[PDB]
């Protein structure tokens, strides 16, 4: 009575890897000629944002199982890679180091920090060497026990010039799909991190990204549109970390105010590195400031989201983070150039029961991006002042009775691209369907 | 409505829709090969035989071109039946799809074996 | 004639060269990679989707196979009008495709609306 | 039998096993670029072409879609012309093939002019 | 005391002591769906419809 009919191009979709690429909105840059994410060599973006809604359907996500965020987690650290790759190996920097203090006279925070130091440089001939004078940080060189100094790199890693003529801004990044492909969209306000969005929609080619690195907070990054938002995975356990959204942000300012010179030294036959020559003026602590009435209101608001579903009867104690590497402990961020690390122990001191603000900022120079020991980028420094501002998106937190201590974590970068991609996943269309019908 | 925006509807709502469904599959020359060049010479790639695998079919299966055409095996009614008049034009594709799911692989090659093999001889045999 | 002999021709005149335009479409197995191994795997590439895009069009536009054939929308007399018993075999195909030009993009929608949305349901509709 | 199974068989006999025959063409996303993905690369594009080359000749012949179909062209008796009602069920594919293969070059060229020139105009000829 | 050009810029490389540099004629096949045109014109300006082509 009924035969089997077949149907092609049936809207029905599975899950799936698959590969994904990316999609640049084309400017006219031609200025440092390619900077360190390749916005060169991508495909334009369509202006077209295609947004086509899907009516009365749902589906359970899963921000904690995106294969989206160990593609691009590769390929973060892979774009890295191969920028640094053609640039100038510092091998014969790894001497002997005769150093003292800069200002020996000085009584602020900056008091035996910068530190002048000498060298005996091969140069680009062979049998030709050279004394020269340079200045450091604290956290670049150790002891050996004008005492003996050593870089922190050759205990373990190797040094790479960072190619003076790239840039580091984080380019807004949009990953279109491949054909036979589609991507969802959640867009349904409060997400949980797992459960079916009802108001799904789906999009070839998603919004813009953009690969910052941070520690601790999410600089620079995407709003809520609510209110407080809270997500994790287990909010019982002690080994998941917490993510934290915010509906408004909060305008940091940072600077680096000195006035500095960069010399230039050939030691090999082209190579020629950029060290931190001299300051003009005088030494000037760098440091991060935040209206602080405007964070209390902020953080008000985020101890309202957590006695929703934890701690009602319960105080709420922040303490500062514990300790660890700087990058697991303070709050970093590259801010084009320079690598900051600002103490954020004034920003975990309080409680809660039923006239701005300054973070003092260190910086180095000597860098181990993602914990990759083998490698360590030596960035060149920086002439004139440094004048960052950036808003603030997130919060990074861990759990350590009716008591609770919040401390500030972080370390994973890929918890920091869960915060933009809970938003999606990918599936591989099927076109095909056989149903029984009315003829033979 | 649009590219899948009969998603969530009737399948015979849904049956008016095939052509946006087919047109929004399948650039840049001169390629590079340094990182984002590979990715694109991977979606250069995966498009063709996820176009093409079951283009294949379709020649297996007899229903060459786009066609909602219909065979001669009959519908084995141990695979659910429920209310086949009604239940047609009644959920969606989408949740009646993965009921269907346990039994499709015995379908498909019955179908290469129904009408592809034997009615694919027969013309063949009055050819004369 | 030739691969394109009649390309300056008359249209009827070049209408019977369809074959030798098509046979000369789409090597050298286990390649290396270094640079001309580059550019060989990137000619076995734009071969492929260049020959399958409009392979998929005809598909879409319901005209399976190598037919000349016609549709069954009509011929707007808006894109310009000018003597189509004459002029369809008096200047060249080249001359006047670009007057074609520039409504090209409205006709192909249309293509895969006329008879393929259309036409293509009603045999189902007497498939009783 | 099974793919390749009626290979040292009659031709009548392994008429009637072509579907195993095609079913047995054409894997793992992200790939990486080392050695062995070089090799899975190269192994996703010979399947394209080799399968696609021939492809296009049915479209060329006009034997479109999978069809056991005659031409209009007639047999020339002076291509071995050894009992050919006997010998079709005879020997094998195998050994009759390379007997053919002397002047297969000249059969194909005259399949694409037979019907595929000449009975391709004429439709059109009779459209009015 | 002399010193050799390239320590001011470059590095040196060996050139290999058993390739040459004869060079080959080249020719440059297009791939498939597409062609290459040709003048074949005589006295051609450098841009100008080209008659024989
Ligand atoms: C969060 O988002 C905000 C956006 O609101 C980001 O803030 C912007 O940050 C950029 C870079 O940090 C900053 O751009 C600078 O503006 C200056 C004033 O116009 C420019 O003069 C300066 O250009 C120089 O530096 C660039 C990088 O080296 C070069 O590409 C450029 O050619 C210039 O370089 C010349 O001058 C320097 C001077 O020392 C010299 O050394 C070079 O060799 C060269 O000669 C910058 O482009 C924006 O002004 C910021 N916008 C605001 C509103 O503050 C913020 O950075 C984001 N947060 C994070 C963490 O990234
Ligand atoms: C680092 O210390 C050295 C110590 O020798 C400084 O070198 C001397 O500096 C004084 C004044 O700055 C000069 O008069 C001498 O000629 C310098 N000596 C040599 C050998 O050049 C050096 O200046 C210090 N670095 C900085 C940046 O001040
Ligand atoms: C939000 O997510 C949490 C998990 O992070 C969900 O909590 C559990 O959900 C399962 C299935 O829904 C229940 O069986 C458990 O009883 C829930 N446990 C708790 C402590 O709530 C929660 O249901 C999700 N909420 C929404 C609205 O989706
Ligand atoms: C930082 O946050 C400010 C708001 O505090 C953003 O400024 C708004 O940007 C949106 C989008 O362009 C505009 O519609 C608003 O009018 C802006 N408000 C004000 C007061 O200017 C700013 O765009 C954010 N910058 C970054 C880099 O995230
Ligand atoms: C989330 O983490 C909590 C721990 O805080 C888990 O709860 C305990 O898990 C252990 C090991 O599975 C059990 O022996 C205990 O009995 C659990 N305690 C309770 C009160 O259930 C919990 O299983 C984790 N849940 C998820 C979904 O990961
Ligand atoms: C960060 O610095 C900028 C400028 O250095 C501040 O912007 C000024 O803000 C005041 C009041 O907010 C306005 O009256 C000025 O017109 C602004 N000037 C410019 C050039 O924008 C900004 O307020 C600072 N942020 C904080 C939190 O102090
Ligand atoms: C950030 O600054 C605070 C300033 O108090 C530092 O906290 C002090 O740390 C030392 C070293 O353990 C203790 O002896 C002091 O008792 C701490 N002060 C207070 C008030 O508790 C903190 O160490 C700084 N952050 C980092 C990463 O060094
Ligand atoms: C540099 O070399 C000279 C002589 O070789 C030596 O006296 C001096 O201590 C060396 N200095 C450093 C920093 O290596
Ligand atoms: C070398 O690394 C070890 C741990 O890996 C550390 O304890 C030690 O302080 C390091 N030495 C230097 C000079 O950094
Ligand atoms: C730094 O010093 C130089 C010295 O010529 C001066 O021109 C420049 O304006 C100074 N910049 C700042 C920010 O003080
Ligand atoms: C923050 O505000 C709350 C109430 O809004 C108040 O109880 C608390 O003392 C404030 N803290 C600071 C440091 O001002
Ligand atoms: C917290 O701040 C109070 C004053 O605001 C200060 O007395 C106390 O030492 C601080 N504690 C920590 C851990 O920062
Ligand atoms: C229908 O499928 C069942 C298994 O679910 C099988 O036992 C039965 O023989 C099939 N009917 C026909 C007519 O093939
Ligand atoms: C023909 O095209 C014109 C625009 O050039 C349009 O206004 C007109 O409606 C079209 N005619 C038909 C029958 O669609
Ligand atoms: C058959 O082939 C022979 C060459 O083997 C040729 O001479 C003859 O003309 C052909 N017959 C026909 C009818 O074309
Ligand atoms: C080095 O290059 C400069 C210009 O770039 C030139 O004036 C100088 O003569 C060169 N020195 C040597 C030793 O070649």
């Amino acid at each position: 009575n009924l035969w089997v009919t077949v149907y092609y191009g049936v809207p029905v979709w599975k899950d799936a890897e698959t590969t994904l690429f990316c999609a640049s909105d084309a400017k006219a840059y031609e200025t440092e000629k390619h900077n360190v994410w390749a916005t060169h060599e991508c495909v334009p973006t369509d202006p077209n944002p295609q947004e086509i809604h899907l009516e009365n359907v749902t589906e359970e996500f899963n921000m904690w199982k995106n294969n989206m965020v160990e593609q691009m987690h590769t390929d973060i650290i892979e774009l890295w890679d191969q920028s640094l790759k053609p640039c100038v190996k510092l091998t014969p920097l790894c001497v002997t180091l005769q150093c003292t203090n800069y200002a020996p006279k000085l009584r602020s925070m900056m008091r035996g920090e910068i530190k002048n130091c000498s060298f005996n440089m091969t140069t680009e001939l062979r049998d030709k060497k050279q004394k020269v004078y340079s200045l450091f940080y604290r956290l670049d060189v150790v002891q050996i026990n004008n005492k003996e100094y050593r870089l922190i790199n050759c205990n373990t890693s190797a040094i790479t010039q960072a190619c003076p003529k790239v840039s580091f801004e984080p380019i807004p990044i949009h990953y279109c799909a491949p054909a036979g492909f589609a991507i969802l969209k959640c867009k349904d306000k409060k997400f949980n991190g797992t459960g079916p969005c009802p108001s799904v929609s789906t999009v070839q080619c998603t919004h813009g990204i953009k690969p910052v690195v941070s520690t601790q907070l999410l600089l620079n990054g995407s709003l809520a549109e609510e209110e407080v938002i809270i997500r994790s995975e287990n909010i019982t356990n002690n080994a998941k970390n917490i993510l934290v959204q915010l509906n408004t942000p909060v305008q940091i300012n940072c600077t680096r105010p000195n006035n500095n010179t960069v010399k230039s030294i050939r030691i090999g036959p082209g190579q020629a590195f950029y060290y931190f020559g001299d300051v003009l003026g005088d030494v000037r602590m760098a440091h991060c400031n935040i209206s602080k009435a405007t964070w209390n209101e902020t953080l008000g608001k985020v101890v309202k989201q957590l006695r929703k579903h934890f701690g009602n009867n319960t105080i709420i104690r922040f303490a500062q983070s514990s300790g660890g590497d700087l990058e697991v402990t303070t709050h970093s961020f590259n801010c084009g150039g320079e690598f900051f690390y600002c103490n954020t122990s004034g920003l975990f001191n309080s409680t809660w029961i039923s006239d701005s603000l300054i973070l003092p900022c260190r910086i180095k120079q000597i860098i181990n991006m993602w914990q990759r020991i083998g490698q360590a980028m030596y960035a060149p420094p920086i002439q004139g002042v440094i004048r960052c501002v950036s808003n603030i998106t997130g919060l990074i937190l861990t759990r350590d009775s009716t008591t609770e201590t919040f401390r500030p974590g972080g370390g994973d970068m890929r918890d920091n691209w869960r915060s933009e991609l809970y938003k999606y996943k990918v599936v591989k269309i099927e076109p095909l369907g056989v149903a029984p019908t009315r003829c033979k | 409505l649009g590219f899948l925006g009969a998603a969530g509807s009737t399948m015979g709502a849904a049956s008016m829709t095939l052509t946006v469904q087919a047109r929004n599959l399948l650039q840049q020359h001169l390629l590079k090969l340094t990182v984002w060049g590979i990715k694109q010479l991977q979606a250069r790639v995966l498009a063709v035989e996820h176009y093409l695998r079951d283009q294949q079919l379709l020649g297996i299966w007899g229903c060459s071109g786009k066609l909602i055409c219909c065979t001669n095996v009959p519908w084995n009614s141990s695979w659910s039946n429920r209310n086949l008049s009604e239940i047609w034009d009644n959920m969606t594709w989408l949740q009646w799809d993965k009921e269907i799911s346990n039994y499709t692989q015995i379908i498909y090659g019955l179908l290469e074996e129904s009408q592809n093999q034997q009615e694919k001889n027969e013309q063949d045999l009055l050819a004369l």
